[PDB]
């Protein structure tokens, strides 16, 4: 089984029963740039 | 405006996919 | 002469034998790979 | 409160152990400190 | 009859810091945060909740930059307040009484 295979770590499996009729898909993702807080009012 | 909801705590954004017709 | 009334053990309940006294350099030039640690604590009277 | 953070006892006494690059001083302006160089 | 004991008397200065950052607000956002003070059947949710959930993921973020740099200026201090292991180990182990 591709689960209980070491590698399978490596993946996140998910179903998707409306795969055939995809043409085309996208994602997006929104992580920001973390700051550091300096004393002086800049 | 009030806040109505719990302060965050690590939010974990979510993940939309988008399918073209 | 092995006369005790209640002597200094360890955790587990083995009586010692003596006390050595050195300088804490040579302490911990013994500590690092010579000789190995037993216990933390001990078991000591009160009187 | 238990949380995850190694140490290490070196010699008599027991420290932590850190190497606080990843939580902080990535994806930022501000230089790390600890490699002033030397002449 | 030579025994007499002395104590000591030291003091520490307070010294004093501070922590500051910066946090914008679009004209837009203001205006619809000004809405949701008053809100009410008005002032739809579903915009209002994307609003306060946005605004309060950045507050979020500009609040626990404080949190961040607070090890960031501990850290400083503690290299600002620290002499050399070569320089003081000969002088603590090579000096029997001064």
């Amino acid at each position: 089984r591709f689960l209980e295979l070491g590698l399978s770590v490596a993946c996140i499996c998910t179903k998707f029963p409306e795969l055939a009729y995809v043409r085309d898909g996208v994602i997006q993702f929104e992580v920001q740039q973390p700051m550091i807080a300096r004393d002086g009012p800049h | 405006i009030p806040a109505g909801i719990i302060p965050t705590g690590n939010v974990l954004s979510t993940i939309e996919v988008c399918i073209f017709f | 002469v092995m006369v005790s009334r209640i002597t200094h053990t360890n955790t587990r309940g083995r009586q010692v034998d003596g006390v050595l006294v050195t300088t804490a350099t040579l302490k911990r030039q013994l500590l690092q790979g010579i000789l190995q640690i037993d216990d933390t604590a001990a078991d000591v009277p009160v009187t | 409160a238990r949380v995850p953070a190694d140490l290490v006892i070196v010699g008599d006494k027991l420290v932590f152990l850190e190497a606080l690059e990843r939580r902080v001083y990535q994806a930022t302006r501000v230089a790390y400190p600890l490699i002033g160089n030397i002449d | 009859p030579v025994d007499q004991p002395v104590h000591n008397y030291m003091v520490k200065r307070i010294h004093k810091r501070s922590l500051s950052a910066a946090f914008a607000i679009a004209s837009e956002a203001l205006s619809l945060l000004s809405n949701t003070y008053v809100a009410a059947t008005e002032i739809d949710s579903s915009l209002r909740i994307r609003a306060i959930q946005q605004m309060a993921r950045n507050l979020r973020t500009v609040s626990d930059s404080f949190e961040r740099g607070t090890a960031d200026q501990l850290l400083g201090v503690l290299l600002e307040k620290a002499p050399p292991l070569s320089l003081l180990s000969p002088i603590n182990k090579f000096q029997p009484e001064g």
